[PDB]
């Protein structure tokens, strides 16, 4: 019954960037590519994912996340986004 | 039991050259979606996969078919075998019932149904 | 996203329980009696599966 | 209307690799596992050049599979193995084959010499001799 | 969609509406108002018992 | 004494009534799962008359 | 209606509630109730038709047959008398049939009536019943000529076993 | 009102099916089969009494 | 029949001599109104027996069995307009009178008073369904079929003459059934064997045995063009009723080789039923259902005692409705897919959903439902055979098993997904699709409502 | 105590009994100790395994509960008395393997 739009995944992409204490709060937000930022940095970036969505997460998807807003972009296809 | 089912082997490099064998496929399923994707079709796809599949299964099979050897000739242990038994239980039956009914009685004498 | 607010819930709940509690009391509370009870229950053997339970 | 290997035929050795893939594509070249070879043992009524059994089997099991449809549901185009026995079956779990369940069943297999005993509440045992004494053996006075 | 009763939450613990938690209370209490006939008045065993039953003589 | 299991053959009619106006045959503004429900609501009352007779 | 030897019961018997208490009973409230709400849309309409259904009357008859031949007669190979003979024994077993049921619920008499003892009571219909279906299998059932419904040929030929065989051979009775 | 949509449910159907017993004992042999009375004393019912 | 062949002979020279397209609704429309005239003079009381008026008719008196027998030239016609408006009219007409010639020596048959002509008119068939199968059927492998439609029914009935002429010469006149008073009895002999033998033969050939039954998934597999002739071919093997004028005398003391005719009927009656739970094809589907609960009724008869007649009179008509309403099932689902093979037709029930009631009652005449036409006569074939002996409850009980799970089988094949194709298909279930559907259960559990009717001597 | 002779009438359902059916009985004390009625044990509807001990007390007891229509309880004490006629009578029979313990050993 509680809808969903684009704006709530644009939040938690973002925010689990500073929730990795790895990883700064100084990055890109969108867009950092990952290499400036094998197993353990393709896994473990969306491990936390496999706590909060975890949609099981298909083998299709690890060569996909490079791109972090390409990790965002087949979610509302996934999840049937607004519009 | 059925079955291990042995999900996992080796490799690296066995039979480099092996691979591609989805080009088989990938080629079907191009020339699959090809026919898939069109203004107008109207209909099935012919599909000959099931055209082979029952008319190679119900027919050709007695054309296929000798008897050459006596594992064919072995339904006669399937089919034959407990035709013959069930009358061996039967005709041991009914007589044995009988020869109570004829000498000496056991039933109940409100028996109208039956 | 939890809710607990609806009353076509609230009255099937509530119908239940006031009948679930008195659901053995008020019916063999009146009813003829059928069979002899056992009315002997010694010790060491009358009520230790409610221990079994306690445990 | 389709004539040309329109089924199998008396195979399995009539140039055997002419057969995969000339038409009835189950193998690529005669070498992918699945070149018609696999006529079980003929002479019975089994499967000829048969684009049929014992390739790869046991189950269609609808798997994640997303290449094509390509598992049981959405025609992939001509991988036909066995059918009929498998939109209900399935693959191998983590235990093995130990038949633990008739050795479960055992469990009362040794009090199914317990159902000859008795089951009087008092007094108690004393399995010692003939003091226990269960029925009626003398008169009022 | 339509109304917003209650709120949505990224867990910081979206309170009640404070009306379901007197029922919740009220019937708290009847179910250990009925500890009354658990004893009062209801023993474990209202039979008597034998005296390991000897006296034949 | 008649209407001791008279009330039980009403208790058994009244349940076609909702399969009776299922023919649309003039039914219900629709509020199907509502209608059902005070067609429950009666028969209980009428379940409960011949309990009592026969206790006595 | 019907008559009342061909379904016999005992008198009703019915005692008396005993109140006793003061306390109020709903069953005071439930028959000075209840009753009016039905006797005003049944029972007048009931009288209603009564009046109306006594406006024209109409007869239907009663069927008796005539009997005349019962068995020997005739000859082996004949047709006409072997054709009456038939129409005679086949309606002297429909006859028997439902004759039964009249003391299967006769039985059914008693049973729902006691409930309790049931068993050791009644006198007659553990003993009547099986004084008429013990009776019965016997030269009145082809067992197993029923399928071709033994008609003439072979329901006199158990009682022809029944003389012959019976009450002959038990040497010497 | 709660005037006539019980009404039509459950107040007319009674008239019906009782006429369908008062109908229905006088013509069947086998009416209603009631048990027996299940009495420890004597009362008014009969003449005589029980201790 | 005093004028039951009188006025349908006279639909005959109504096809060709008509207009156009009108020749449908005037078949159909005049076709209707004998089926009254069957019901009113039929019917009546009844005590042993109805001969009729003389000897080409005994009014069928102990069995009724006719009024079935009326239901379906009225009910095809609407089913063969699916797939046949391709050819010339005349043509079309031709195929139209062939089959209302069917009925003409069915009506005189079942009835037919006698013997010597009910031999020509049990072999007055085979002609016109011969017809059907060679013109106007499906692709090839008919013409096989055509002959092992011949060839199997032909090569056991001709002993009938061998025996029918030898009881004609030697005792009496087999014209009347009624003066077959004086019967004779058989003892065992190695001469009275064979009399007995080929006396009950030739009534195997059309309801089936485990034995020679290989044309009958021939003729409903390659079949003619929607289920048309195939609806009349469900009564063709039910017709087969003759057993119950014959064996009932002449020679019914015959029991002792009865035993073969038992057990064949009985372990092939639980084999056939699992012989097609790996089969792939719909029309071959409900072909081998209709052997094994058909099997059902055979020891029903030649172990005698009623309480076995009683079912065995239900048991003809109990497929032969439900048999009949799945083949229009059947011959629905392949105007829209033009193969008949079961697997391609995942992705249904989604597509067509006014259909899918009529899928479940149908399939629920199986299970059957026990206030029915079909429990209520299964329960009497239990209540025969086991007075003969206690273990006969066991392969008749797992029958009434494997058919559960052999009728669902087909119904959850109707529940799939996405459904991969289908461009085509599009059809939602229009109203000949429909009211075709219609008046099988409609007849049917309302003969459920007072079931006397259906009901032997017995 | 029951259990003399000749069961005359052909009442099967042993309810036409010699007086009365115990558990066992009687066996020492009493050796006879008789029951209650038996015209009215068939009149009054009452069922088997009711025949036994205590039954007059019973048959009183279940008087006051039609005597008393809307009743939850119609004498707790009776109730506590008939089950202390019950549990006297059965702690009687409780000495039968103390006396088979002892009476049946050699002495
Ligand atoms: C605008 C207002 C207009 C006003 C309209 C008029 C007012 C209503 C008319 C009054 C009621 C008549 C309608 C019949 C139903 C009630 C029958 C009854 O109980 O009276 C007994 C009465 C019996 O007469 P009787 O004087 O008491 O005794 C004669 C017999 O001996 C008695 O024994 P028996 O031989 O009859 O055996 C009993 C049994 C046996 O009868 C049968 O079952 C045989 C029929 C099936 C045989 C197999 C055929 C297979 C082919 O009969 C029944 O089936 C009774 C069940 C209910 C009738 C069946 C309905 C079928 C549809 O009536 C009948 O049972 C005759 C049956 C005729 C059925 C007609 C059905 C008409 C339906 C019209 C459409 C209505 C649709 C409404 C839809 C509304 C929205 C959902
Ligand atoms: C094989 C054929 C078997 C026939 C053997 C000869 C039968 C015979 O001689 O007739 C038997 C008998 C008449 O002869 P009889 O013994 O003298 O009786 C006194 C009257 N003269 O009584 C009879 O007339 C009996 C008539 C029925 C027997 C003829 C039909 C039997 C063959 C049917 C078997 C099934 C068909 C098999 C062939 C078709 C399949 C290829």
């Amino acid at each position: 019954a509680p809808p969903l739009t684009l704006e709530g995944i644009k939040d938690r992409v973002l925010y689990v960037l500073k929730l990795y204490d790895k990883i700064d709060p100084e990055k890109l937000s969108v867009n950092s590519h990952f290499m400036k930022d094998d197993s353990l940095d393709q896994v473990e970036i969306i491990m936390a994912m496999e706590d909060e969505f975890g949609f099981e997460i298909p083998d299709i998807d690890a060569e996909k996340l490079m791109c972090p807003q390409e990790i965002v972009d087949y979610i509302a296809d996934k999840k049937d986004v607004y519009e | 039991t059925t079955l291990d089912p042995a999900e996992y082997d080796i490799s690296s490099e066995t039979r480099k050259a092996q691979a591609e064998r989805l080009a088989i496929r990938s080629r079907l399923k191009r020339e699959y979606q090809l026919q898939y994707y069109d203004p107008s079709r109207r209909g099935v796809i012919e599909d000959p996969a099931l055209v082979r599949w029952t008319y190679a299964r119900s027919a050709n099979i007695y054309p296929n078919f000798r008897p050459n050897t006596k594992t064919s000739l072995l339904g006669a242990l399937f089919g034959i075998g407990p035709l013959v038994f069930w009358y061996y239980v039967f005709k041991t039956d009914r007589d044995r019932k009988e020869k109570l009914i004829q000498e000496g009685k056991l039933d109940r004498t409100f028996n109208i149904s039956y | 996203n939890i809710n607990e607010n609806n009353p076509l819930l609230i009255n099937s709940i509530k119908r239940l329980l006031i009948g679930s509690l008195f659901a053995g009391y008020i019916i063999s509370n009146n009813i003829p009696p059928t069979t002899i009870p056992q009315m002997t229950m010694p010790y060491y053997l009358k009520t230790t599966a409610l221990i079994v339970t306690i445990l | 209307a389709s004539h040309i290997t329109k089924d199998m035929l008396p195979g399995p050795y009539p140039k055997t690799p002419e057969e995969r893939a000339a038409a009835a594509k189950k193998y690529n070249m005669r070498v992918e596992d699945y070149e018609p070879y696999p006529d079980d043992g003929t002479g019975y009524g089994d499967y000829p050049k048969l684009p049929d059994r014992s390739q790869q089997e046991r189950d269609p099991w609808y798997d994640w599979d997303h290449p094509d449809l390509r598992l049981n549901w959405g025609e992939p185009m001509h991988w036909d193995l066995d059918m009929y026995i498998r939109n209900r079956v399935d693959t191998s779990p983590t235990p093995v084959n130990w038949n633990l369940m008739c050795k479960h069943l055992f469990g009362f297999v040794a009090f199914m010499l317990f159902m000859f005993w008795v089951g009087e509440t008092y007094p108690a045992y004393q399995p010692v001799g003939p003091k226990q004494y269960p029925y009626n053996n003398l008169y009022l006075e | 969609g339509g109304g917003a009763h209650i709120e949505p939450r990224y867990r910081q613990f979206p309170q009640l509406t404070r009306s379901q938690v007197i029922q919740a209370e009220f019937f708290s209490a009847t179910m250990w108002f009925w500890i009354l006939w658990r004893f009062w008045h209801d023993s474990d065993a209202v039979l008597g018992h034998f005296p390991y039953p000897d006296p034949s003589q | 004494m008649n209407m001791f299991s008279s009330l039980s053959l009403v208790t058994l009619l009244l349940l076609t009534m909702p399969i009776m106006m299922m023919s649309f045959n003039t039914y219900k503004p629709s509020n199907y799962p509502l209608y059902v429900k005070t067609a429950i609501s009666y028969a209980f009352i009428t379940s409960m008359i011949p309990t009592m007779m026969f206790i006595h | 209606s019907w008559d009342k030897d061909v379904y016999p019961e005992p008198p009703r018997r019915t005692p008396a509630p005993s109140p006793q208490t003061s306390l109020p009973n709903p069953i005071t409230y439930l028959t000075k109730a209840f009753d009016l709400l039905v006797d005003r849309p049944v029972t007048l309409v009931r009288e209603f038709i009564e009046r109306q259904h006594a406006k024209n009357k109409y007869y239907y008859y009663h069927r008796e047959f005539r009997r005349v031949p019962d068995i020997t007669e005739c000859q082996e190979k004949d047709v006409l008398c072997m054709f009456e003979a038939e129409m005679q024994w086949r309606r002297d077993y429909k006859v028997d049939q439902e004759i039964v049921n009249i003391i299967q619920e006769r039985l059914k008499a008693c049973q729902q009536r006691e409930g309790e003892s049931h068993r050791q009571n009644c006198a007659k219909e553990l003993e009547q019943f099986t004084q008429v279906v013990k009776a019965y299998q016997d030269r009145y059932h082809d067992l197993g000529a029923h399928y071709s419904a033994r008609k003439c040929l072979a329901k006199q030929k158990q009682r022809m076993l029944a003389e012959r065989k019976a009450a002959k051979e038990a040497a010497a009775a | 009102r709660h005037s006539i949509f019980a009404f039509t449910h459950v107040l007319i159907p009674v008239w019906i099916i009782h006429y369908y017993l008062k109908y229905h004992v006088t013509t069947k042999p086998y009416t209603i089969v009631e048990k027996k009375p299940r009495i420890f004393p004597g009362d008014t019912i009969l003449e005589t009494g029980e201790v | 029949m005093l004028k039951y062949i009188i006025p349908t002979i006279m639909l005959m020279p109504l096809t060709w001599l008509s207009k156009n397209n009108m020749i449908w609704v005037n078949s159909t429309a005049h076709s209707l109104l004998i089926s009254f005239t069957s019901l009113l003079l039929m019917n009546q009381f009844g005590d042993n027996s109805l001969n009729f008026s003389l000897l080409f008719f005994s009014d069928s008196l102990s069995t009724p069995l006719l009024i079935l027998t009326m239901w379906l030239l009225p009910l095809m016609l609407m089913a063969s307009q699916h797939h046949l408006s391709k050819e010339n009219l005349t043509r079309k007409k031709l195929f139209i009178t062939m089959l209302i010639s069917l009925q003409l020596f069915l009506i005189m048959t079942f009835t037919a008073m006698e013997l010597i002509l009910f031999y020509i008119l049990f072999e007055a068939t085979l002609v016109p369904t011969l017809i059907i199968i060679t013109r106007w059927g499906n692709q090839t492998e008919r013409l096989n079929a055509g002959l092992y439609f011949l060839f199997y029914t032909l090569a056991g009935s001709l002993p009938l003459l061998v025996a029918l002429i030898y009881i004609q010469n030697t005792v009496g006149s087999l014209n009347f059934l009624m003066l077959q008073y004086w019967v004779q009895p058989v003892h065992n002999s190695w001469s009275n064997v064979f009399m007995w033998l080929a006396c009950m033969m030739a009534f195997m050939v059309k309801m089936p045995l485990y034995g020679l039954h290989l044309w009958l998934p021939k003729a409903h597999v390659e079949a003619p063009i929607a289920g048309s002739m195939v609806l009349a071919a469900v009564l063709l093997k039910l017709g087969g009723y003759g057993m119950l004028r014959i064996t009932l005398i002449l020679n019914p003391m015959t029991d002792f080789m009865a035993y073969p005719f038992i057990m064949l009927s009985l372990w092939g009656m639980i084999m056939t039923s699992s012989i097609c739970l790996r089969q792939t094809d719909l029309k071959s589907l409900i072909a081998y259902s209709s052997v094994s609960h058909m099997a059902l009724v055979i020891v029903a008869i030649l172990i005698q005692t009623p309480w076995s007649y009683m079912g065995a009179t239900a048991l003809m008509i109990a497929h032969g409705l439900t048999s009949s309403m799945l083949f229009c099932l059947a011959n629905s689902n392949y105007e829209r897919i033009h193969s008949r093979t079961m697997i391609l037709a995942r992705g249904l029930q989604t597509l067509l959903p006014l259909m899918a009631t009529w899928w479940l009652l149908a399939s629920l005449t199986n299970l059957a439902l026990p206030p029915t036409i079909n429990l209520i006569g299964e329960l009497f074939v239990v209540m025969s055979t086991f007075s003969w002996s206690n273990i006969t409850i066991i392969l008749m009980g797992v029958n009434m098993v494997i058919t559960a799970l052999y009728s669902l089988y087909m119904l959850i094949m109707t529940q799939r997904g996405k459904y991969t194709y289908h461009i085509n298909n599009i059809s939602p279930s229009f109203t000949r699709e429909n009211a075709l559907m219609s008046l099988h259960i409609l007849p049917l559990l309302l003969l459920t409502l007072n079931p006397k009717i259906i009901l032997g001597p017995l | 105590a029951r259990r003399y002779l000749g069961d005359a009438s052909v009442e099967p359902d042993p309810l036409r009994m010699p007086t009365f059916p115990p558990d066992y009985g009687f066996p020492e004390r009493k050796e006879r100790e008789m029951v209650a009625t038996q015209q009215e044990m068939n009149d009054a509807q009452l069922v088997l395994q009711q025949r036994d001990y205590c039954a007059h007390y019973l048959i009183r007891f279940l008087k006051c509960k039609r005597d008393s229509f809307p009743n939850f309880l119609a004498c707790k004490h009776e109730r506590h008395d008939w089950d202390y006629c019950e549990h006297l009578d059965y702690v009687k029979r409780m000495k039968e393997f103390e006396r088979e313990r002892r009476l049946l050993q050699r002495k």
